[PDB]
């Protein structure tokens, strides 16, 4: 099959029925963290919430600041925009990040218990009406119900295609907020500038020539 | 089998069922027959509003220059007055084709399920359904008399050729910063002289 | 059956025929439990009784012209009035009678386990008494009720664009159609 | 500033304990050539002087009556007041580099005892086994939590014990 290294040999917990059937496999292990099954388990689930808050995050860095280049969405650069959304708003960050505390606390706690009982959130009284919308769809990591609402998942004739997509556009975002913290260090502009003096000079401006990121050249 | 390029290897999964099936694959992107079936649909859809759209960009311009509330260049439209905002008018474009798009959607995903008027309910598409070639209303002028083999070959034939003219025209409009019945006027005038790169040079 | 709410789609086999308002709407699946779809026809048809009341109490506002439903608690926020003539009260007693009323009836309601439509001294005019035209009405109830709770939401929405009244608002929709609606707003479609 | 301390930028005894260790070298450097290799030496000396006295006036140290960089150890002092760097990030620092030596060692323990000469294996180094242990080495503190949780980080009760106990 596939893997990140031609030749390498494949570590033996990537390969088995239940690591090859999870989504992304290509054998990439050589610091052997998951060759306990539970933690394979648990860094599946860290992989899948940093995946898509990362690209969650690296869209909102993005596309305001591909569109700040055209006309409309005149956008503060993405190491301003709180301070510049924070001047703009009502409440303190502080009190807004004690909001967010509570409210991601909720429902994080939520998935931290499904993680440990994977038939846990739908016990017959314990909500409303969320209880019967709120069990996993016997694959951890994705859910049912009200998420994904549009019934794309109904396929299975398209569901590990949905999956690996969904693993690599996850593993490129992590990529590049990585990368949107190392040039804003590295440089002083925003990743669109970046992106812009390297098209404007290849040759010249890249991580070889800022003087940074190898300092005995 | 007319190919592409005569003597290559084709790909097994293209038989001849698609219109326009000439054995161009060389990425593979159509070896899963779901994707096949997508690409089908999305290639007619592009196809014909681009059709539409070369239509709209030379019929205009192509008037222009001859013997009419406007003789301004098909980028430019933006920058007319319309009676009302472009904004009203994106609001209403969206609200009918959300109606539109969603009942073809409609159609692919279940077909044989959406023929009839909902309102006026004795009103129908006969049962030809052929997702992508609807029938009825839409053939109003009783054509498709023909097998259609041929007609939706030339269908996807000229609207292969318009996508390829509309990224044409934004293309040739992005390098020269000009109209493109300018351009062929140019290239008529002087054909040596003005090429591609020539221009691109003479940047 | 009241219908389908896209046609072509089947109806989900957990919704039952005899509902009032079964147009088979139940894409993230909600309630194919039966006890989240008791609690789901309740909540549906007490969400729809209030919105209705709330619109008609906004329309009745704005038409009768003392403000809209917007300018009414501006008094508190700073004396109250009622059909123009005012009323000699003040929010912490308007709240503790709220309170206490509310608290009241409300638990009357919640003490009976799946009572929809309860009769009795709430139907003093005896339409439900045939038990088929009483379904008919059940339907137009909360065909009425779905309407009226999009267009308390469409009142919150459209006032938060635009900061006037509805019928005012439906006064400059007649008045420029092309030039007032959800898209001069510039909040609505954030481009342009 | 934290405890009566004056920032070493500000102090007036760093200052004069510059200027003193300036004159000292400045006073060897008088008796010598232009172009000869110890007064190159002590040119890059009298740089290297200069330059650690900017840079520790540059990170913000704290000096006290004597003119010399006082360490601040208490973490929400030292993140409260911009130093985290004297004792806060060196304490993790080294708590990472600590535990992947001992992590390493326990792995190639490990690694021997399940062999016909643990011993042999103790005396003469297995290279490859232990290059391999150490470049894996590096996921020690995922792995000690994981191993910590499974119960397999600690041996039970068939430990050596005294007559006593
Ligand atoms: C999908 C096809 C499509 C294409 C190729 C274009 C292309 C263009 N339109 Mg656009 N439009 C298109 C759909 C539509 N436009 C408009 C309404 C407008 C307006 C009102 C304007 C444009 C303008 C433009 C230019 C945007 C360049 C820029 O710097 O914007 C970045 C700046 C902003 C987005 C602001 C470019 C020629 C502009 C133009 O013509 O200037 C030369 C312009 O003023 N368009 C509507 C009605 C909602 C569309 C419907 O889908
Ligand atoms: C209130 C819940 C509700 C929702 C979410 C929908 C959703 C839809 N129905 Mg609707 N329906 C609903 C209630 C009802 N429908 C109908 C009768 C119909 C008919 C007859 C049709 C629809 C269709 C549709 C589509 C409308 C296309 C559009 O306007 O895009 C506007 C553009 C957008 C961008 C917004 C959409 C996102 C949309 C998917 C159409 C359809 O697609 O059927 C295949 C259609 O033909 N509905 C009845 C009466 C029986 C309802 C009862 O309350
Ligand atoms: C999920 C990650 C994420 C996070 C943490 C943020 C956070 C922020 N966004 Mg961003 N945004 C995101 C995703 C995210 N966004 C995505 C996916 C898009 C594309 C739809 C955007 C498009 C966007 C725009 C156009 C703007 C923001 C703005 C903001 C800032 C204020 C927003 C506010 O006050 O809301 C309540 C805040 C820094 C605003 C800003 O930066 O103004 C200073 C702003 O104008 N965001
Ligand atoms: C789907 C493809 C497409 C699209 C997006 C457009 C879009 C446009 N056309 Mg074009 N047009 C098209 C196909 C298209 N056309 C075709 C196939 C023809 C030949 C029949 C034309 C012939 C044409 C002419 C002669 C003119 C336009 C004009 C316009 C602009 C104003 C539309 C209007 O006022 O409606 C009309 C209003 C009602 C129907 C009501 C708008 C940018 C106007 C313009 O200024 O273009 C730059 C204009 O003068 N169109
Ligand atoms: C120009 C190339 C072309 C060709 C050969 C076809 C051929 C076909 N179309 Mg397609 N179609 C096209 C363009 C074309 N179409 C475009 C641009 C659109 C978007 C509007 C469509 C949207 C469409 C629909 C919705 C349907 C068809 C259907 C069909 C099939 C039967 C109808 C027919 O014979 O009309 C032959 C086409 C012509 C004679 C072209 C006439 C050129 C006009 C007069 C130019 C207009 C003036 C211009 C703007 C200036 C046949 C395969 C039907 C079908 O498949 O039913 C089973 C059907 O329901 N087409
Ligand atoms: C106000 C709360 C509310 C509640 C509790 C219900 C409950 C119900 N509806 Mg009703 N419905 C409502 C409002 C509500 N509805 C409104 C306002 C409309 C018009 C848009 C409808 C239109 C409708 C149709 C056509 C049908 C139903 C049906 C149902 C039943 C089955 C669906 C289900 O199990 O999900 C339970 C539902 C909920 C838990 C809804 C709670 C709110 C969710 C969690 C968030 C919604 C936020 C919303 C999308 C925000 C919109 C913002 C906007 C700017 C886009 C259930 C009894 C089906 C039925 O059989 O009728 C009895 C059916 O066919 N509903
Ligand atoms: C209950 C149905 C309903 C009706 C009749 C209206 C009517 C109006 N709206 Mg309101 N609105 C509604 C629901 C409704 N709205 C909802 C659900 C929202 C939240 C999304 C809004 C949010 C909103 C904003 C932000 C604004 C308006 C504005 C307006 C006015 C201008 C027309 C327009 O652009 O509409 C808006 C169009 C939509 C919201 C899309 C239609 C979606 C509806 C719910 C589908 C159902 C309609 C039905 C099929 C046909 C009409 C039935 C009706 C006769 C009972 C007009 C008086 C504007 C205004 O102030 O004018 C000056 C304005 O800026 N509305
Ligand atoms: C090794 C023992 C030890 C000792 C003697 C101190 C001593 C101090 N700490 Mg520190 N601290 C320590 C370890 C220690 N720390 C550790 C391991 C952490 C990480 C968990 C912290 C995290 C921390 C924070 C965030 C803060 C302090 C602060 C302080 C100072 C005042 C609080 C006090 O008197 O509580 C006696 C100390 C203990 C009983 C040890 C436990 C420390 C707990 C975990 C945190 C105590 C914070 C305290 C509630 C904040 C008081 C605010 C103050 C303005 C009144 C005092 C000099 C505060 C300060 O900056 O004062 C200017 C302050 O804000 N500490
Ligand atoms: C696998 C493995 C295995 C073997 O064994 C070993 C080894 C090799 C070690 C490993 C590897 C690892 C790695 C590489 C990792 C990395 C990661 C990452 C990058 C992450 C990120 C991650 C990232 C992330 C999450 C991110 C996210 C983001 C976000 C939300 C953002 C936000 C924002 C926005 C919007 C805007 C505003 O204005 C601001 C802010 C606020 C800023
Ligand atoms: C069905 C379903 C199913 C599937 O499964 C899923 C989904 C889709 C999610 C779902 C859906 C849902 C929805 C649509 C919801 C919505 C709702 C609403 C809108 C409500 C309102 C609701 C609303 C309501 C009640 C309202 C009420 C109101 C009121 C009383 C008012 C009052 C008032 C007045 C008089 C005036 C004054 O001056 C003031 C005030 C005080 C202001």
């Amino acid at each position: 099959r596939q893997s990140w290294l031609p030749g390498s040999q494949i570590p033996a917990h990537l390969d088995t029925p239940a690591a090859q059937a999870l989504a992304g496999n290509f054998g990439f292990d050589p610091l052997g963290l998951g060759k306990d099954p539970v933690a394979l388990r648990w860094y599946q689930q860290a992989e899948l919430i940093h995946c898509r808050t990362a690209m969650a995050g690296v869209a909102g860095i993005l596309i305001p600041g591909l569109l700040t280049k055209a006309g409309a969405l005149n956008v503060p650069e993405w190491y301003d925009a709180g301070k510049v959304a924070i001047e703009n708003s009502f409440a303190p960050w502080g009190s807004l990040l004690a909001v967010q505390l509570f409210l991601c606390g909720f429902v994080e706690a939520k998935r931290w218990q499904d993680i440990r009982k994977p038939g846990s959130q739908g016990e017959p009284g314990s909500f409303l009406g969320f209880e019967a919308s709120l069990k996993g769809t016997s694959e951890l990591g994705y859910p049912g119900g009200p998420f994904d609402p549009l019934g794309l998942s109904k396929e299975a004739d398209k569901w590990a295609d949905w999956k690996l997509k969904e693993v690599k556009n996850g593993r490129l975002a992590m990529l590049a907020f990585l990368g949107f913290v190392a040039q804003k260090y590295a440089t002083g502009a925003g990743p669109v500038d970046n992106l812009a003096a390297h098209l404007k000079d290849p040759w010249h401006v890249n991580y070889a020539t800022n003087g940074v990121s190898l300092p005995f050249l | 089998l007319p190919s592409w390029m005569p003597g290559a290897d084709l790909p097994g999964y293209l038989n001849g069922t698609l219109p326009g099936d000439f054995g161009f694959d060389p990425l593979y992107l159509g070896q899963d027959p779901v994707k096949l079936k997508w690409y089908a649909q999305a290639e007619l859809m592009n196809a014909r509003f681009a059709m539409l759209a070369v239509a709209g960009i030379l019929v205009p311009e192509l008037l222009s220059n001859i013997g009419p509330g406007a003789g301004v260049a098909w980028y430019d439209a933006g920058k007319f007055e319309y009676f009302a905002p472009a904004s009203s008018l994106f609001g209403v474009q969206m609200l009918l084709f959300a109606w539109v798009e969603i009942r073809r959607y409609q159609d692919f995903v279940k077909p044989g399920s959406a023929n009839q008027d909902p309102i006026f309910t004795n009103n129908k598409l006969p049962d030809g359904n052929e997702p992508g070639y609807p029938g009825g209303i839409f053939d109003p002028f009783g054509w498709s008399k023909g097998d259609i083999k041929s007609l939706k070959l030339k269908e996807i034939k000229n609207g292969r050729l318009a996508m390829l003219a509309f990224a044409g025209f934004i293309g040739q409009a992005y390098t020269t910063g000009t109209t493109p019945l300018k351009n062929l006027s140019t290239h008529l005038a002087d054909p040596w002289s003005t090429t591609v790169w020539q221009n691109d040079l003479a940047r | 059956k009241a219908g389908n709410w896209l046609p072509g789609s089947d109806a989900p086999a957990w919704l039952p025929d005899d509902l009032p308002g079964n147009y088979g709407f139940d894409p993230l699946s909600l309630g194919k439990e039966p006890a989240s779809l008791k609690r789901f026809t309740e909540s549906e048809v007490i969400h729809g009784r209030w919105a209705m009341l709330g619109v008609a109490g906004s329309l009745a506002v704005e038409l009768l012209g003392y403000g809209n439903w917007y300018d009414a608690p501006l008094w508190a926020v700073n004396k109250a009035t009622w059909f123009g003539i005012e009323v000699p009260f003040d929010l912490n007693a308007l709240l503790a009678f709220e309170f206490v009323a509310m608290a009241a009836a409300e638990g009357q309601r919640g003490d009976a386990g799946g009572v929809v439509y309860p009769g009795g001294a709430f139907d003093p005019l005896g339409f439900a008494k045939d038990s088929s035209k009483s379904g008919e009405l059940k339907l137009k109830e909360i065909k009425n009720g779905r309407l009226a709770m999009v267009a308390f939401l469409g009142f919150v929405a459209q006032h938060a664009a635009t900061g006037k009244g509805p019928i005012a608002a439906l006064g400059e929709h007649l008045a420029n159609p092309w030039g007032a609606n959800f898209a001069t707003n510039g909040i609505s479609v954030p481009f342009f | 500033d934290i405890a009566g301390l004056t920032p070493c930028s500000e102090s007036k005894a760093y200052a004069k304990l510059e200027k003193k260790e300036l004159k000292t070298l400045e006073k060897r450097l008088k008796q010598y050539e232009a172009d000869s290799a110890p007064a190159v030496a002590l040119k890059a000396t009298m740089e290297r002087t200069k330059a650690r006295f900017a840079n520790y006036a540059k990170a913000g140290l704290l000096c006290g009556n004597d003119g010399l960089p006082h360490l601040i150890a208490d973490p929400g002092l030292a993140l409260k007041y911009g130093h985290a760097g004297e004792v806060f990030i060196p304490t993790f620092g080294f708590l990472y580099v600590a535990g992947y030596i001992g992590y390493v060692g326990r792995q190639y323990l490990i690694a021997v005892k399940g062999e016909a000469k643990p011993t042999d294996k103790e005396i003469i180094i297995d290279v490859p086994l232990a290059t391999k242990l150490a470049w894996q080495g590096a996921g020690w503190p995922l792995a000690a939590v994981q191993e910590l949780q499974r119960g397999t980080l600690l041996e039970k009760e068939e430990n050596i014990t005294v007559s006593p106990r």
